[PDB]
């Protein structure tokens, strides 16, 4: 990213990801600090920005990868894109499956159901493009005509309002 | 289990489920409040909000954004009633090969009465013209804010203001009027550069005709308080009375065609 | 019982075309679709359409209780089975049976018994059919005789066809009635083909097929139960409605015709498939963006695609049929040769170029009294000069130009002309020849090389495999597309699974 | 040669009306930046567009 | 004195039906266009086509010295006239022939005779054709398809019912005409060889006859050219009718030497962009959809597709439907199919009219005979039907011994 | 006036006259 901003090349970001690894070796590594310089560079990039969602994007996989949050300029999504906080397995393992004590088929049905609820209602671009975090939900083969389009309309975009100072400074 | 074809969807659960689907969802898009109010508009010789602009832009150079949008008030039971695209179209498209961007608003979803998300939409898309360096198109017609959403629409309307203001000698702005523009609606055509209007149809008025006559007595038309004709010789807002929505487009784009995309581009 | 609304369970062309014949008939019409063909022609053109599920052919209309289920709730009183899924499947005839539909077909005894290639040589031998002695055949003609049987024994041979040009023992042109027999031969062929089905028990339309040595000896190689893909032909020269027949057959009548009707000229049939052959006649998905048909005199189509259709990958290639008929079997290649030159379809590869070819072969327009085509001729002697379609892909560095077209007029003459759009007769513009949007691996997936369905798994989790060894076969349009390991090493993850369908540059699983 | 030709796509001329043809179609066929609108423009002492606009033109070539 | 490169010298359907004949014959194949034409589809499908100029038929196509022009141009070596505009043009047969082309056609003479009533009867009586003295109130048209020869050998290759007629004009015609006794065809065809032997006539023709309830033929006239409603011969009797008049135009004698027997039976429906829920009014327009019937028993020839804008200056014909059965009520069956695959958008035709008549039961007969006459349409049929709701630029060049016209569009953006 | 040029087509010589004014 810092490269592309400091050679002026628009950046496209094409987003399908569950957001961080979860683990130990993760964290021990840094993930966090990691992750906070690419949220950095995202914001500091002054180029254009357009992000295509494809399938999931959830959490700070969604954020990073070109939300309009952090500002990038031009949000599509296919309609398989998945957009949450969390993935259904997840949503479901943490608050819904831990209240009983069992792995009872009883349990094992409600959360398949509620999986089942999960993917279409919640894990759906629907919501974001109700609200608007999305610009468009397309169909695919629009994408590069669709691009084309969007550069050439943000190929003279001057960022800001940004206040000029020393540097910035970035997690390091 | 079988099914007739007038019934039957592709499944959900794949990728051509999920496709069929935004088809449908688009297509719902085309008529939010209904067919019967798109014929009842064409009836009065009218174009929609969304021929307005694709009449004005050039042939397949519009590109949506937000189309999808739904309002979120809950005040009063509008949680009952959430057309599609919350009664703005908003875009960017080209103008003889050069971009611009493009705001239109519906005047049969609430009487274009300005809210939440609607106005989110106009804001990004003024946003986007301000980044860009790009004319902006503004096509106007509602009446006043929506009540039902109370301040909301008043800090949308501020918000409004404040970025014409900011594009305010930055990028040419180009307002159309093509219904009554009625309370807030008229400060923003008031503080772009150009104004158009449609000499029967459109008005522009802050105080409508009811509360003159409360207030003063005065007994008065839309067509004598605002008409264009009046915008015209008396008060001097409008730059030009059209003819016809034709025309007024016709006129924009000559407008356009003299201007520069911005304040620091070499002029066409 | 009497026919009085039909349902037929077929995709494309003949689907099309019994929903016409019905109609001729004024019987109402019931198409089935599955989710691919919610666009296709029939589904509009049937007086209603239900729909089937699942994207594959194996659950949309292999299915069984789906097409009963559909039949019921239809209130269609008959069952088509078309040319591919279940025309031979005698169970299915049966479960119709107990249905109490009419059937529009054989009994299931005759279809199992035909189907059984050692009881069917059992019965020829009764039927004193002229058997191939033994003998392999090295360059063999391939022809076959139209039958038309009542259910009360009356049979009739509609005509001859030759389907020599062939390939996979799968036909690309064939015509009639077959050219250059003798008389005797012509006599043999149909008196055989009457013994065969009277010694089987045969009622309904059906084709019994033949191979012709280059000694012009006969032999009987199979009866196919179901008006095949060719019939046209025959209806075209004979100048009997096929389909129709059938529907009288169906409805028990005797037959109209009592005797062998006389041919008229002569017929050829072009498979219009959606295969390139300037590669190896590989069938491949995509959109018909363009379809014009040929027209006007002799000239039949029967098409199963329009402009705007979408070929996906799960269903046999075979788009349309050309027919093209003439007084003499010159005339009618006449004839074809303009209309193959009428023809064009684009957006994918078809085999139209290798028709146009063809017909202008020596080799298929024979010395007057023989010709040399044999059932191999396409796969060891045709010279194919197609070249492999690109459609409009920018390939070269000039192909990158945008270009205007334009009409000119020059004396008179009707020019046309192709302007570049910076020729010196983009300011810092460079062209270059544009990369293929092609790959160009060390990589650990298997990923599937084109969208399809996933008919076997070879491999088992935590199995370990060698460079070259097979993975999966994927089932793309009918053919068999055997994938395999790139190295060697361990299948360490394995999301497949058999009749899955998959899309292209799908993991199939990981080999470490 | 990978130039891009004129291409007759239908019919062919003879030679005198390709000459006609090709006669026909060929017949028909430094920086100032003083007061450039960016020196105009009023910028904020810390205004980022003196980087992204202002030398961005002043320096580009 | 062989025919190698045809110029056809008509637009539409005949020039599209005479293009792909000289395909099938391995002719070179020449077209020329009026300026509302040059898009039609037969200028791109011949294998060259010259411009004419001008918007109407007399500036266009009536022009002997144009189409004399064009033919110098191409360098063909033939001319034929399709049907209308000079095909019964005796002088410009003549000038055509002065020329030195092959005339794809009658002679100069028995076109002149024949086009004139008086010797037109002269030759009638003489030949001893049938021809009543009296009136007929429900006349039925009955015509036979000659081939004649320059040898004069003469085939008659069908008898053919035009008797859906509407101010003369045909509408739906049969082959072979149904419910004539074996007398009366016998008869029909006799006198048709008579008298075209006597007329002389050697190239391919139409000899039309009326037909009373009381069952008299009676002659009525010769059209002297291979008229428009010949398809439905070709495909009741197999002939290729314009392979036969190349054939005669060489001079090859008939190799038909008897009349060659009905396959069966065929109808032709004309698709006029006429509006007949309003009288059969003309009306131009854009032909924004266009989709034939196809499969099995249909024919197509058409003039027009999809995007096609025809105007007022020529005839109102768009397209021919023909439709192929064992038997007439075979042929009313998928005539009754077809006519419902046909879809025409944006201009009125007879399509809804087609659909009613092959309905009919004043059209549908008993089997014995049926009741229509050259008066149905206009006095008897219930009319159902529900009414039908930038230049290019030009340089004059002179090239060695030529002067050329050079055309191009009224913009040109070129280089 | 007319504007003459020479046109090699093929290698065959050509004159051409054309319009002095287009
Ligand atoms: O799928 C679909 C069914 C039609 C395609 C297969 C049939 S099998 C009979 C005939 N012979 C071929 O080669 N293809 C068709």
């Amino acid at each position: 990213i810092r490269f592309c901003d400091s050679y002026n090349l628009p950046l496209v970001f094409v987003v399908d990801t569950p957001g961080a690894m979860p683990g130990v070796a993760e964290e021990k590594g840094g993930i966090i600090k990691r992750g906070g310089r690419f949220f950095n560079a995202i914001v500091e990039a002054d180029v254009p920005k357009v992000t295509v969602i494809i399938r999931k994007a959830y959490g700070g996989g969604y954020a990073v990868m070109g939300s309009k949050q952090l500002s990038a300029d031009l949000n599509f999504a296919w309609p398989t894109a998945r957009i949450a906080v969390i993935g259904a397995e997840g949503a479901a393992q943490l608050l819904v499956k831990r209240f009983p004590d069992p792995n009872a088929p009883e349990v094992q049905k409600i959360r398949d159901d509620f999986i089942e609820g999960y993917n279409l209602n919640m894990a759906t671009p629907w919501i974001a493009a109700e609200r608007g975090y999305i610009d468009a939900v397309i169909q695919p083969h629009e994408t590069r005509l669709l691009l084309r389009k969007s550069l050439r309309l943000l190929r003279d975009k001057q960022n800001g309002p940004k206040v000029q100072r020393k540097h910035g400074l970035l997690p390091l | 289990v079988t099914e007739p074809s007038a019934e039957h969807q592709v499944d959900i659960h794949t990728t051509a489920g999920k496709l069929a689907d935004l088809k449908r969802r688009t297509e719902e898009t085309l008529h939010p409040v209904g067919e019967a109010a798109v014929d009842k508009v064409h009836a009065k010789g009218k174009l929609t909000a969304r021929e307005r602009i694709l009449a004005l832009l050039d042939e397949g150079s519009f590109v949506e954004l937000d189309a999808l949008a739904k309002h979120r008030s809950t005040n009063f039971g509008l949680e009952k009633n959430r057309p599609l695209g919350d009664g703005v179209i908003t875009g960017y498209g080209t103008i003889d090969g050069r971009d611009v961007c493009i705001f239109s608003q519906d005047a049969t979803v609430f009487g274009g009465s300005l809210g939440e998300v609607y106005g989110e939409k106009i804001v990004k898309v003024q946003e986007l013209a301000i980044k860009t360096g790009r004319p902006l198109i503004g096509i106007n017609d509602g009446a006043g804010a929506r009540i039902q959403e109370g301040v909301v629409s008043l800090g949308l309307y501020s918000r409004i203001f404040h970025n014409n203001i900011k594009a305010s000698g930055v990028i040419p702005q180009i307002s159309l009027i093509m219904g009554a523009a009625a309370g807030g609606h008229v400060y923003s055509p008031a503080l772009t550069d150009f104004v158009v209007m449609v000499d029967q149809t459109s008005q522009m008025f802050i105080t409508g005709p009811d509360v003159i006559k409360t207030v003063t007595g005065e007994d008065v038309t839309m067509e004598e308080l605002g008409g264009a004709h009046t915008h015209m010789a008396k008060s001097g807002t409008a730059h030009y009375v059209a003819s016809g929505e034709q025309d007024a487009f016709d006129y924009v784009r000559d407008l356009l065609s003299y201007l520069p995309p911005n304040n620091y581009a070499d002029p066409p | 019982s009497k026919i009085s609304k039909v349902l037929v369970a077929n995709r494309g062309e003949i689907a099309v075309r019994v929903i016409r014949a019905a109609k001729d008939a004024g019987l109402a019409s019931v198409a089935v679709y599955a989710e691919p063909d919610a666009d296709a022609p029939h589904v509009r053109l049937a007086d209603e359409a239900f729909a089937l599920g699942g994207q594959t052919s194996a659950e949309s209309y292999l299915v069984f209780e789906k097409i009963l289920d559909a039949a019921e709730k239809s209130g269609a009183n008959a069952i088509h089975p078309g040319y591919g899924f279940l025309s031979e499947n005698a169970d299915f005839a049966q479960a119709v049976i107990d249905a109490g539909l009419i059937w529009i077909g054989p009994s299931p005894q005759s279809i199992r018994d035909l189907g059984d290639k050692v009881t069917a040589r059992h019965i020829a031998a009764r039927a004193k059919a002229p058997l191939v002695p033994g003998r392999y055949l090295d360059k063999p003609r391939h022809v076959e005789a139209q039958v038309i049987a009542d259910q009360h024994g009356n049979v009739v041979v509609a005509g001859t066809r030759d389907c020599s040009l062939q390939r996979r023992f799968q036909k690309l042109v064939e015509e009639a009635p077959a050219p250059f027999l003798t008389d005797a031969q012509r006599k043999e062929i149909h008196e055989s083909a009457k013994r065969i089905c009277k010694e089987a028990g045969y009622y309904g339309a059906g084709t019994v097929e033949y191979l012709v040595g280059q000694d012009g000896l006969i032999s009987f190689l199979e009866v196919n139960t179901r008006l095949q893909v060719e019939h046209p032909v025959t209806e075209e020269t004979s100048g009997i409605d096929l389909v129709r027949q059938q529907f009288k057959i169906a409805n028990g009548e005797p037959l109209d015709i009592t005797e062998d009707p006389t041919p008229r000229g002569h017929s050829f049939e072009f498979r219009i498939n959606g295969e390139d052959a300037g590669r190896g006649f590989l069938p491949a998905p995509g959109p018909v963006t363009k379809f014009v048909a040929p027209t006007g005199p002799g000239v039949r189509m029967d098409s199963g695609v329009e402009t705007g259709s979408v070929i996906g990958g799960q269903f046999d290639s075979m788009l349309a049929k050309l027919i093209v008929t003439g007084a003499t079997r010159e005339e009618a290649l006449e004839r074809s040769r303009r209309a193959l030159a009428e023809f064009t379809v684009e957006g994918l590869a078809t085999v139209i170029p290798f028709h146009r070819a063809v017909v202008s072969d020596p080799a298929f327009i024979g010395d007057g009294e023989k010709f040399d085509v044999h059932t191999r001729w396409i796969e060891t002697e045709w010279n194919n000069t197609v070249e492999p379609f690109t459609g409009g892909d920018p390939i070269e560095e000039e192909d990158t130009v945008p270009r205007q077209t334009v009409v000119v007029e020059v004396g008179g003459r009707r020019l046309e002309v192709s302007l570049p759009g910076d020729l010196a007769i983009a300011p810092g513009v460079v062209r270059k020849k544009p990369k293929p949007r092609k790959r160009g691996a060390s990589g650990d997936a298997v990923t599937a090389p084109m969208q399809g369905t996933v008919v076997k798994v070879a491999v088992e989790e935590g199995q370990e495999v060698s460079a070259g060894d097979l993975v999966v076969v994927l089932e793309a349009m009918k053919m068999e597309n055997p994938v395999t390991a790139h190295k060697d090493g361990t299948i360490t993850g394995l999301a497949v699974e058999a009749g899955a369908a998959i899309t292209q540059g799908t993991v199939i699983a990981e080999i470490k | 040669d990978h130039e891009a030709h004129i291409k007759v796509l239908r019919g062919e001329p003879t030679p005198e009306e390709m000459a006609a043809l090709m006669a026909v179609l060929a017949s028909a066929g430094e920086r100032n930046m003083w007061g450039h609108p960016v020196d105009k423009l009023r910028y904020s002492v810390f205004s980022w567009q003196r980087v992204t606009l202002l030398e961005r033109t002043h320096m580009r070539r």
